[PDB]
Parts: structure tokens; C-alpha cells; sequence
């Protein structure tokens, strides 16, 4: 069976999707860590936490060692009115005084 | 040490603003940033005794790491529904962005350091691609002294219609994205 | 910087050539007189209302904060006129080099 | 780290080594960073882009003690690390019209 390709083109899959680029957003997250708001709802010994610190920082060290630092021109991240109520929230919320 | 990125932005202020019909291609930005604690994204820190919960943990921060080095977005710290909303896309919407979504670290910081008591900051970037235009099943077109040639480069077929399509200037991901694309007949 | 040589190719007119960019511009190569953009240079513009020239619609940008910025400030220098060669251009099409 | 806990952590470090292997990256947990830093003698810069660049290799896994309850191996690992001599991070791609 002999057949004739039309026009003397000819086609083959291309299994890769194709998208059409739009308006590119781009957010910006910043992620705070304690590990004394986990270590009191585990109700975790001191051993136990002198160990879980360690175990943090070893990834924490990994991490922010083999990544440069770069520059995204929003902004200080300081002044937002969020950030104030959430670092202030992490360390200082169960405090008081009695006089 | 410290690279940077140069030039004036445009942002787009609230998030909703970013489906108009009055702005054009290109980088935005959101005015404010998002303040996120690892202890409240995770629904399931308490009810775990003893030793185990620093075993949960460790497991959960090094998946971050594991998301980190490939420049992938790890969507735990980031509730779904709530972007859903505020986009109002589609579930197929939604999955194309999610796949082809990039990360960026550009700051870690250690606040307090002690014994028994350390804190970190990291600061996480990203970069959201909308959809305009999706094709799914397309061939491609080999050329086979006459040589006649030819300005489209692929070739799409659905719904018993069939386009051409002709691209330049186009990026390589996991999927296929590019900016310009004319229907020529 | 520019010692480099030129090599030109000619083109069947008209041919438009518009390039938008990523900060609310656009690049426009003038192979006519139409609209409003000067003859024979190709330039970067920025309109005010939206409209539509050379085919093309147009949208304003929206108001930007100020940044510093840290841009190639580029050298001046200009080119050989004398259309002789050029009519070299009209025999094969193919960019030949003339020396600069 | 006492009773089933231990083999657990095992587990979970050796899983994450070979997610390294696999994608032809050095995991340092095993190489410590002051010793390196301290004999090539460069800065906190120069070791983050050394690092970053730097892919390893593996050439032979061998068994040497099997039984049923002890079992021992080794691997072969070899690296590259590429030094800098200049950097150049801010720079501008030039297009011609
Ligand atoms: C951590 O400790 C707290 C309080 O010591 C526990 O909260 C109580 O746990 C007991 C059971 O041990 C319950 O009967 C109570 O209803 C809980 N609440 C209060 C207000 O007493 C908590 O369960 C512990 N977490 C663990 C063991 O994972
Ligand atoms: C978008 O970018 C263009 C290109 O830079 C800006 O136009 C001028 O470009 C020259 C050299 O590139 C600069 O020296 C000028 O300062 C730029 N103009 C201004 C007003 O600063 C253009 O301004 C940018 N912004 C737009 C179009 O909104
Ligand atoms: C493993 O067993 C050894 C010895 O059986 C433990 O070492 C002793 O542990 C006890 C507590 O169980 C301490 O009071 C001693 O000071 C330890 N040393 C000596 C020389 O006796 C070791 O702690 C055990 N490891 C565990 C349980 O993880
Ligand atoms: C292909 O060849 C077979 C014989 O093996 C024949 O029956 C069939 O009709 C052919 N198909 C064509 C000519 O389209």
C-alpha cells in the first residue's frame, strides 16, 4: 500500500501541552518558626527540647547555607500592620504582671 | 553577596484586581506580603505524645528542603481554597498554575539563638502564571530537491476544528509556555 | 565597546514591526510614515488614552513609585550614509558585510 | 534515642540521602563545613556559590557482611568543586533592532 502525504508536509505527536502567557502575578510570604510554641502543646521535657533545638538549627544551617541572598524591591516588610500583631503574638502573648 | 532586581514595578494593590480587562502583560507585584506561622499550619501538631511530635516535624521541614533546592512551591503553608477564591478559576485553572509555579529563597534570618530556644524567619518569593490561552492536543510538522516552506509550526485539533499556530520567543517548563502565539491561516 | 562590522538585508515593504515590553512600553521599527511616529527610526513610546495604531490596541500603565535603578547608559555614534552599497543590497538580499 | 525510635531516624537520613544521590547533588551532612572552609580559607559568599555548583557521583556500592542479622556496605562517592575567579551577579541580556 503506497499512499501520497498531501502538500509534502507530515506530522508527528508532540505530547507536550501548550499555554498562552497572561498577566504574571507574583506574592511574597514571609514564615516565621518557634520551637517553643510546638514544645509547650507537646508538653516536651527539657532533654527533649535541648535536642529539638539542635535538630532545628542542623536544617535551618543547611538551608541558609547553599542559598544567596537576593533583593525584591517591595519593600520592608517591618511595617506592616500583620507582621506587628503576628511577631508580637509569637513571643509576648501569655505574659503578664501582678503588682 | 547580595544580588538585585532593578527597575520600576506597577502593583496591582488588592488581589482581586488581577482579572481586568484594562492591564497587559508583565511582572506584578502585591503591596503588602503574607505573615505565616509553621505552628498554625499544622492541624495536627497537638495530639501527638512524647517524643513523636519532634519526629513529625522533622519529617515536615525536611519535605520543605526537599521543595526548596528544585525551586517548587510546597503548598502546605498555602490553603488552596482561599486562593481559589479569591481567583475564581477553575480546578483545571488551578492545577496548570500550581504545576508550573516557581520559588525563590532571598533571605533567612536567626532572631534568637539559645540553648534550648531558636527561632528563624525565611522569606519565600514566588511567581503565578494565569492562563489566556490552553491547547492540549496539538501535532508538529516535519517538512520532507523542492522545499516547500512554511510559517506555522504547530498544529492543533479539537472539537472537529483545527488551528495553526505559530510561536516564537517561548520558554521551556515541565509544560510548554509562551507569549506569543497568531492564528494563521 | 563599538571596531564591529555591518551587514544589512533588505525587505519587501511594508513590514510592521511592534515589540511590547514588560513595564508598559512598546518598540515600534517605522518602515513608514503613518500614525505618528518619525520615519525610518525605530523607537520606544508610551501612549496616555488608550487607542489602537498600526494594528495594535494600547492600554496606559498605571502609576509607578520611583526606584533607583541601575542602567546601561549607552554611548553615541553614528553610521556611513552613501546609498551606492546599499544598491548592492538590492542584487542578492543575502547580508554581506561592508566594512566599518 | 531509645527502644524502635533509632532505626526510624535511620531510616528517615538514609531516605534522604538517596533523594540526593539521584539528582547528582552532595548532601554535606557528612562533610563537615568548617574543616573545608577552614582549608580553602574563603569567604561565607565564596563557600555558598561553591556549594550551590557542586555535583557528586557514585562509582561503586559494594556488600561486604551479609547475614541475617548484621550487614555492613560501602560506597564510593566523588565530587567536584569548582572555585571562582570572578562573579558577576547584576548583568543585562543585549537584543538588537
Ligand atoms: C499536654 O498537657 C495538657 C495539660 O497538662 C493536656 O490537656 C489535658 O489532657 C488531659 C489528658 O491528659 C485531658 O483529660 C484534659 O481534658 C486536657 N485539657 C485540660 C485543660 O486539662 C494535653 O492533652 C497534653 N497533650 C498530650 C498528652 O499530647
Ligand atoms: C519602561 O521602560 C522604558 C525603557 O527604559 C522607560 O523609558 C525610558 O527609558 C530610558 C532608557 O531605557 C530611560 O533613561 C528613561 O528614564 C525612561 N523614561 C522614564 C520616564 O524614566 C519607561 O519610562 C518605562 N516606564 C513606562 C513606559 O511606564
Ligand atoms: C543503653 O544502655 C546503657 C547501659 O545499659 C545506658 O547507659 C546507662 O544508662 C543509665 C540509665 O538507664 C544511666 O543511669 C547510666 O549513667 C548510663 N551509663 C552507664 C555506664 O551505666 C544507656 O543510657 C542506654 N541508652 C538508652 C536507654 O537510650
Ligand atoms: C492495504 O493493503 C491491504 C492488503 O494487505 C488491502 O486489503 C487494503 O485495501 C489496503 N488499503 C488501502 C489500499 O487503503
Amino acid at each position: 500500500n503506497m499512499t501520497s502525504i498531501p502538500q509534502g508536509v507530515f506530522y508527528q505527536p508532540h505530547p507536550e501541552p501548550i499555554i498562552h502567557t497572561e498577566r504574571v502575578l507574583g506574592l511574597s510570604q514571609v514564615l516565621m518558626i518557634n520551637s517553643e510554641n510546638v514544645a509547650n502543646s507537646a508538653n516536651l521535657s527539657q532533654e527533649t527540647k535541648a535536642l529539638l533545638t539542635e535538630m532545628v538549627n542542623e536544617e535551618m544551617q543547611g538551608l541558609s547555607d547553599v542559598m544567596i541572598d537576593f533583593e525584591i524591591p517591595l519593600g520592608d516588610p517591618r511595617d506592616q500592620e500583620q507582621y506587628i500583631h503576628r511577631k508580637c503574638y509569637q513571643e509576648f502573648a501569655h505574659c503578664y504582671l501582678v503588682k | 553577596m547580595g544580588y538585585a532586581l532593578t527597575g520600576a514595578v506597577q502593583t496591582l494593590a488588592q488581589i482581586s484586581d488581577i482579572n481586568d480587562q484594562n492591564l497587559q502583560q508583565g511582572i506584578y507585584l502585591l503591596r503588602d506580603h503574607i505573615v505565616t506561622l509553621m505552628e498554625a499550619t499544622l492541624h495536627d501538631i497537638s495530639i501527638m505524645p512524647g517524643m513523636f511530635a519532634v519526629q513529625h516535624v522533622h519529617t515536615h521541614l525536611n519535605h520543605l528542603r526537599t521543595m526548596l533546592m528544585e525551586r517548587r512551591i510546597d503548598w502546605t503553608y498555602m490553603s488552596s481554597s482561599w486562593l481559589q477564591t479569591q481567583l475564581q478559576k477553575s480546578d483545571d485553572e488551578m492545577k496548570v498554575i500550581k504545576r508550573t509555579a516557581r520559588s525563590l529563597v532571598y533571605y533567612v534570618k536567626q532572631t534568637y539563638n539559645s540553648l534550648t530556644a531558636t527561632a528563624w524567619e525565611i522569606g519565600l518569593y514566588y511567581e503565578l502564571i494565569i492562563p489566556r490561552h490552553i491547547y492540549l492536543n496539538n501535532w508538529q510538522i516535519v517538512n520532507i530537491h523542492v522545499t516547500l516552506s512554511h510559517p506555522y509550526e504547530i498544529i492543533n485539533r479539537e472539537c472537529s476544528n483545527t488551528l495553526y499556530l505559530h510561536l516564537e520567543e517561548c520558554r521551556r517548563l515541565d509544560y510548554v509556555i509562551c507569549d506569543v502565539v497568531k492564528i494563521v491561516q | 565597546p563599538c571596531d564591529c562590522p555591518v551587514w544589512a538585508e533588505p525587505v519587501k515593504e511594508p513590514h510592521v514591526q511592534i515589540s511590547p515590553l514588560k513595564n508598559g512600553s512598546y518598540l515600534v521599527l517605522a518602515s513608514s510614515t503613518d500614525c505618528q511616529i518619525p520615519p525610518y527610526v525605530p523607537s520606544v513610546v508610551t501612549v496616555n488614552e488608550t487607542t489602537q495604531c498600526f494594528g495594535v490596541t494600547f492600554k496606559k500603565p498605571l502609576v509607578a513609585e520611583e526606584k533607583t535603578s541601575l542602567e546601561p547608559q549607552l554611548p553615541h555614534l553614528q553610521l556611513r550614509l552613501p546609498h551606492l552599497v546599499g544598491i548592492i543590497a538590492k542584487i542578492k538580499g543575502i547580508k554581506i558585510e561592508v566594512t566599518s
